[PDB]
RNA sequence: GAUGGGGUAGCAGAACGUUGAGUGAAUCUUAGAUUUUUUUUUUAUAACUAAAUAUAGAUGAUAACUCAAGUGAGAAUGGU
């Protein structure tokens, strides 16, 4: 009214546009906060930061929207984590793999990574709300970015019966998480599980945008830059990602395998033995060579935790801390490339 | 490494790399004469439409 | 047999490889009738322009507040935030509490115990009877 | 220029047009008390 | 914050450790020379090293409140080694708040009725912190008059040599040896 | 309050009892108890 | 009594207590949604002023 | 999601500790199971009890809505040959439920109210003490059996998410000290 | 500059291929044991630094690993590691008050202190390569 | 005690040894093996690739076996023709020739014998209620001892334990 | 790279708070003034942020400076 005339100039039909106008993203102080706090190079100008925000949910256009700077984001993360967790951890199994990469760039990491650039979503996607706001619609699930991976045939069949899945097949035909693909409005209600992963989407199509967007305006040195200071540089335990079923029985295949004589369990120490809490520390030898120690409360559970140690320090060989990429190479003179250690596969025993 | 800081007596401090080596205090009226980048600034940088990588740095 | 776990995602360190200012927003309330305002309204005109300036990473909100105390309410990454009437104070005074906005993080003030904070295993793993070489009583 | 509201606050964050169509749906007043009068139960009474 | 962040458990596990109150103590005794004169380690000596072990003072994570303690048997407290005349000459009083009801006994007498691991409990008892974790401490004693006990299987081992065995030392070099073959 | 005379409100209560308990009546939630305009 | 009231529909929904069969108040002896006579008339004596 | 109701008594002519007993022996108790003990109780004040716990039931069904599926939970018992529900109550007292819509005492207070009256004591040497005889009222909340069901389903989820015991545990190092002791 | 010893010459490359390594830093002669990734919360405010300012510590006592460590008589050689910090703002503590009184003297005096402490986080600790050394 | 700095000097606990001894005019790198419990990312020499440089002899050098606990022996006396019979007489009759004795019939694992035949649906499920029957015969205090006990291996073999 | 730092009787300086008053026919308030609470932050006997509950347009509240005091209570076998 009089007494409030509106804080934001705005023309009469601006409540209705699916998202602000691009010229809006330059009078609005949280899109020059949110360009300076990343430290973007002035080469992104303000509107294509503002497009990052705009998700697929709220403008269904195939321009205004993060659809496609998301698809192409993704692809540099994905790849560029890859490579390094190979080159790092050469003999990890392709399951505690896909778990890795899920753990770094996931919908779940990428979220606290959204979270912790002080990104605020918006309440309903609107032309009147300011671009600095991450909008999104979380009622819709009707978007899904494109994956390279395929149909399964037998998905119908899957989750209703229970069918076998493999994991050699989902390195084409799932997608790079080896997730199997294609798995008026009242506002009076409650959050709902399917909001919850819908929101979380949101929050991570924004950050791959934003690597999509650094490598268009400012090429791909400096996108590869971006992931590795931000996703990267992120701390991951992959010891805890491991879960054995009978590991005695893997063991002995990958002693069988590498030639090395037949383990054998040998109780170096115990205490408290006939006690409620006793000590019970086995070493699994390969003759003279110790492969891994266990120490449980019981007899077998020390025999079966020491044979875990032993797979463990196996697929967790790491040639360096901060080894050489492939990428290293494409880029400008480097030293001459040297061939990475490739691991045969993962032990399959009964 | 020292980042971009506004000292009351002097003037607005730009970063300085001291691994590199420069304490530029620049003290003014407008927003200009401080060094940092204001609205005019970020507007010629959104009509910079032709402006590309090059294809060997894409 | 190994089969991967799906409950666990990587922990962030902020400063390690890439730095986020916490303080994201900082709201300036003035009062152009209260007179305990009359220091704010001297740090609005001749130390925020440049301390702004200074600080391009955070979103500065000046909007009146009549019949109140003027505040300096911070806003940080993790949701909390920290407000600071300034009532009486001189511009310079302003300046002081601005910067304790920056610097400072959304987390509760705590008691000093411990100074250094790890998540990483230790490089020695921790002390273990069994692992020595042996202790006769 | 003025002070911000918590309407100002709803319409940044796009909630506020969301809310005048419940409003209004269900007769609710926004932005007003309404055409409804104050309390004359006890003025009716000679209440001081 | 690093050195304390791993695996805790067998630095809070309860160690059974053994000594005998007959064979004699180089570290523990008084008479340093000649080798045959090496004596074992007198009452409130060896007292005093088992209520170190009762406590987990000797332990890098000691902390009084938390109770890392550890076992310890003790054999051979009929021949439980005393200096002077202390067997004949100290007395051990009780008094139960009745005046008249003063109940003394002598070492020698109360060696008799229950034993020498009576009087090794009595003088542990007084070594150890006046609180409450004094009574589980102290039960942490198994003291035995003979070689007899019934945690031969529980005394903490390092290659199958128990420790204090004639060759327990070499068992443990061996292992440490085979430890350094990783990164 | 067991000396207390039952008036006409407690002999009311105490017929709708029994119509309830017996299922000649269906219990349904207050119409009155508030005019508010969300009606739910 | 009414600011009770509309509390309880509005957290209460399809269980909301039928207060037209409840007892009388103690205090005036008015059933639910009853006046009383002396307010109901209007018959209470007012100052001059 | 659930009914309830909080019924205040008349006034009593008791005392707050004499009548406190009364309303801790009805407490937990089915409304049924708690006029059985107010019948036979030798208390004065049980027989006020029992009219104004009769009434609250009286509330409970007309207003609340509540017991009025007993017809229909008895089918279910016997017609289809269900399994009743098995439950223990906060105090650990094993319960079966077979229809859960029984009303029972969920909580109850007893509050002091206005003074009755006051007695003159005339002691010796001429001296007046004055007795003040009491008034208390009783509050009983009334749910049914729903309530407990769900809390019982709670208890037994909050003790199968503490986890198993285990023989070793990792007990924090509460201490830093810049240097390594081992 | 003195040449290092040749003993510590042929152990470095051991000593920095293995997994973990640590430090023990010296500021202002208090030491910190620290690690790559580890936030030290000092206990003063020091001066002269802001949220974002890079720091390169040069005074440590320990380096060392599981097995291996290399300690300095005074410290370290600089040319040895390289070990570089980030500040992380400052933080404060809640006011305490502390009531000074003596039995039977009803003055009370209060003090009220809180003070502010200034965050690190080690990002950088690498052991150079000293062949050309 | 009354202050912190005084809870600390009481609760001290003085560094190894080994870091005791430190230098004099000069800098030194010294052995110092410590007891505790090694990570899974010591490879040990046995699994590092033989291109890998880092492969060297002991850092001690650079300056008979513990007991048996399980030493298991694979033996194969079940010809192909006898696992015919196997198959014929578990189908024939499951009850009487269970898989406990056509072990000892043809001198084999237990496991074996189910890895070449399996029991008739009817009689596996039999099996299961049998063990059901006798899950419900016990009281809340065994019920729970032996649910920890089912979970106390599943996090083992998580890496919780 | 200023100097100084316990305190009774006692002396001295500097401030906060409470009640009323002037500027005040002023300022602000259903876009929520005021709400004995809780909560948050700030060198903090004080105020402030937010939340919850209720509903006032002045017989409401109030910054700042100033004026005047029936102005600050674990202590009087104190009084009600
Ligand atoms: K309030
Ligand atoms: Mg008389
Ligand atoms: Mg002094
Ligand atoms: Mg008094
Ligand atoms: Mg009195």
């Amino acid at each position: 009214n009089d007494r409030f005339p509106p804080l934001e100039p705005l023309p009469p039909a601006a409540e209705s546009l699916p998202s602000p106008l691009p010229e809006r993203a330059l009078t609005s102080a949280k899109l020059a906060a949110l360009h300076a706090r990343l430290n973007l190079s002035p080469k992104i100008p303000l509107q294509t930061l503002a497009r990052t925000l705009v998700d697929a949910s709220a403008d269904e256009n195939p321009q205004f929207n993060n659809a496609n700077l998301a698809f192409v984001g993704q692809t540099l993360i994905n790849y560029h984590i890859a490579e390094w967790l190979l080159c790092k951890y050469p003999r990890l199994p392709q399951g505690i793999l896909f778990s890795a990469m899920k753990a770094y760039a996931g919908p779940k990491p990428l979220l606290q990574i959204a979270r912790s650039w002080g990104v605020d979503t918006a309440a309903v996607p609107g032309g009147e709300v300011d671009p600095g706001l991450l909008q999104f619609d979380a009622l819709k699930p009707g978007v899904a970015i494109t994956n390279f991976g395929y149909k399964r045939t037998e998905l119908a069949y899957l989750e209703k019966f229970k069918w076998r899945r493999g994991m050699a097949s989902r390195v084409v035909l799932d997608d790079d998480f080896g997730d199997v693909v294609r798995s008026d409005v009242s506002y009076d209600r409650y959050g709902n599980p399917d909001t919850r992963a819908a929101a979380e989407r949101a929050h991570a199509y924004f950050v791959r945008a934003v690597v999509g967007a650094i490598y268009a305006h400012c090429g791909r040195e400096a996108a590869k830059a971006f992931v590795k200071a931000h996703i990267m540089s992120r701390t991951l335990d992959i010891a805890k990602l491991f879960e054995f079923k009978y590991p005695t029985r893997e063991l002995a295949a990958l002693c069988a395998r590498e030639d090395f004589e037949p383990p054998v369990a040998r109780l170096l120490s115990e205490t408290g033995r006939q006690s409620r809490t006793p000590v019970f520390v086995v070493g699994i030898y390969s003759g003279s060579d110790k492969l891994g120690e266990g120490a449980a409360s019981s007899l077998d559970h020390a025999r079966f935790k020491a044979a875990m140690n032993a797979l463990k320090a196996w697929y967790l060989y790491s040639p360096g801390e901060n080894p050489r990429v492939p990428s290293d190479m494409l880029e400008e003179g480097a030293k001459p490339w040297t061939p990475a250690y490739i691991d045969m596969g993962e032990v399959i025993s009964r | 490494k020292q980042v971009r800081r506004f000292i009351p007596g002097v003037g607005v401090q730009d970063e300085v790399d001291f691994s590199k080596v420069g304490a530029v205090v620049r003290d003014g009226k407008r927003a200009g004469d401080l060094g940092v980048r204001t609205r005019s600034d970020w507007e010629v940088i959104g009509k910079m439409k032709s402006v590309l990588p090059k294809v060997k740095a894409l | 047999t190994v089969k991967a776990l799906t409950q666990i995602s990587s922990a962030g360190r902020n400063g390690v490889g890439a730095f986020v200012l916490q303080c994201k927003k900082l709201d300036i309330h003035y009062s152009d009738w209260a007179g305990s305002s009359r220091g704010m309204n001297g740090f609005i005109k001749s130390l925020l322009p440049k301390f702004a300036a200074a600080n391009p990473q955070i979103e500065f909100v000046v909007s009146p507040r009549p019949a109140k105390h003027p505040i300096l309410m911070g806003h940080y990454i993790n949701g909390r935030t920290k407000a600071i009437c300034v009532r009486n104070m001189e511009p310079l005074e302003i300046l002081k509490k601005a910067e304790l906005l920056r610097d400072a993080s959304g987390e509760k003030p705590q008691k000093f115990k411990k100074p250094v904070t790890s998540t990483n295993p230790s490089v020695r793993g921790v002390w273990s009877p069994y692992h020595g070489q042996g202790m006769a009583v | 220029p003025r002070r911000v509201t918590p309407v100002d606050k709803e319409r940044m964050v796009g909630r506020w047009k969301v809310i005048q169509k419940e409003l209004q749906k269900r007769e609710l007043p926004v932005l007003g008390t309404g055409n409804h009068g104050k309390y004359v139960e006890l003025k009716w009474l000679g209440s001081k | 914050m690093s050195q304390t962040v791993g695996a805790t458990r067998l630095a809070y596990s309860r160690v059974w450790h053994h000594i005998s109150a007959v064979t004699p103590h180089p570290t523990l005794s008084t008479i340093k020379a000649p080798s045959e004169a090496i004596t074992p380690p007198s009452l409130g000596r060896l007292a005093s090293r088992i209520a170190t072990i009762l406590m987990g003072k000797h332990k890098p994570i000691w902390d009084p409140s938390t109770d890392c303690g550890d076992y310890v048997v003790v054999t051979n407290c009929a021949g439980l080694y005393t200096t002077g005349h202390k067997k004949w000459r100290k007395t051990y009083y009780r008094h139960n708040t009745r005046p008249g009801s003063l109940q003394a006994i002598t070492m020698d007498a109360l060696m008799e009725k229950h034993g020498g691991a009576e009087v090794l409990r009595k003088a542990v008892s007084g070594m150890l912190p006046k609180n409450r974790l004094r009574d589980k401490r102290l039960a942490r004693l198994k003291a035995f008059e003979g070689d007899a006990h019934p945690y031969k299987e529980n005394l903490v081992r390092f290659g199958g040599k128990v420790v204090g065995a004639p060759g327990w030392e070499e068992a443990v070099k061996a292992i440490r040896e085979a430890d350094m073959e990783r990164l | 309050p067991s000396q207390f005379e039952v008036t006409k409100d407690r002999k009311a209560i105490k017929a709708r009892q029994s119509k309830f308990l017996s299922g000649e009546e269906t219990w349904a939630p207050g119409k009155v108890n508030a005019f508010l305009n969300s009606k739910i | 009594a009414a600011v009770e009231a509309r509390n309880e529909d509005w957290m209460l929904g399809p269980l909301a207590p039928r207060r037209e069969l409840d007892e009388i108040t103690l205090s005036n002896g008015n059933f639910f949604g009853s006046l009383s006579p002396t307010r109901a008339l209007l018959e209470s004596e007012v100052s001059e002023e | 999601t659930e009914r309830k109701l909080v019924y205040k008594t008349g006034y009593l002519p008791t005392s707050v500790k004499k009548l406190v007993h009364l309303s801790r022996q009805i407490r937990g108790k089915t409304v049924s199971e708690a006029l059985v003990q107010m019948q036979f109780s030798k208390k004065k004040m049980a027989k006020e009890v029992k009219t104004e716990l009769l009434r609250a039931e009286a509330k409970a069904i007309v207003t609340r809505g509540m017991g009025l599926g007993k017809a229909a939970a008895a089918a279910a018992q016997k017609e289809t040959g269900a399994e009743p529900v098995k439950i223990q109550t906060k105090d650990g007292k094993h319960l079966e439920i077979r229809d859960p819509t029984r009303i029972y005492v969920a909580e109850t207070f007893v509050n002091k109210g206005f003074t009755r009256g006051v007695e003159l004591d005339y002691r010796a040497r001429g001296r007046v003490f004055k007795m003040n005889k009491p008034t208390t009222t009783m509050t009983v909340v009334l749910k049914e059996e729903k309530t407990r069901i769900r809390e019982h389903q709670e208890r037994v989820a909050k003790k199968l998410r503490q986890g198993p015991w285990v023989h070793l545990p990792d007990r924090p190092v509460t201490s830093q000290r810049q240097f390594y002791s081992w | 500059q003195p040449p290092i010893s040749q003993q510590v010459k042929e152990l470095l490359p051991v000593l920095a291929a293995q997994p973990g390594h640590y430090t023990t830093i010296h500021i202002h002669g208090k030491p910190y044991l620290v690690t790559e990734g580890d936030t030290v919360k000092l206990p003063f405010k020091m001066p002269g630094v802001a949220p974002g300012d890079v720091l390169r510590l040069n005074r440590a006592s320990v380096i060392g690993s599981r097995d291996l460590t290399l300690q300095g008589a005074p410290y370290v050689d600089e040319r040895l590691f390289e070990c570089r910090a980030i500040v992380m703002g400052t933080e404060s503590e809640p006011m305490r008050v502390m009531i000074k009184k003596k039995r039977r003297c009803r003055k009370k005096k209060h003090v009220f202190s809180k003070h502010k402490y200034t965050v690190l986080r080690i990002n950088q600790l690498k052991i150079n390569d000293v062949s050309s050394l | 005690q009354s202050t912190a700095n005084r809870t600390k000097r009481m609760l001290n606990i003085p560094p190894h040894e080994s870091f005791l001894n430190v230098p004099v005019e000069g800098d030194r790198i010294i052995f110092n093996p410590p007891s505790s419990e090694a990570s899974v990312y010591h490879t040990p020499f046995k699994f590092l690739p033989r291109s890998d440089p880092r492969r060297r002899a002991n850092i001690y050098k650079l300056f008979d076996l513990p007991p048996v606990l399980y030493n298991p022996t694979k033996s194969y006396n079940v010809t192909p023709e006898q696992v015919e019979e196997i198959r014929e007489l578990r189908a024939k009759d499951p009850k009487k020739y269970s898989v406990t004795y056509l072990s000892n019939k043809y001198n084999c694992t237990k496991v074996f014998i189910m890895m070449c035949t399996q029991a008739p649906r009817e009689h596996q499920e039999q099996h299961k209620l049998a063990r059901a029957r006798t899950a419900e015969n016990w009281g809340p205090r065994r019920a729970a001892a032996k649910l920890d006990a089912r979970r106390r291996k599943e996090m083992l073999h998580r890496g919780e334990i």
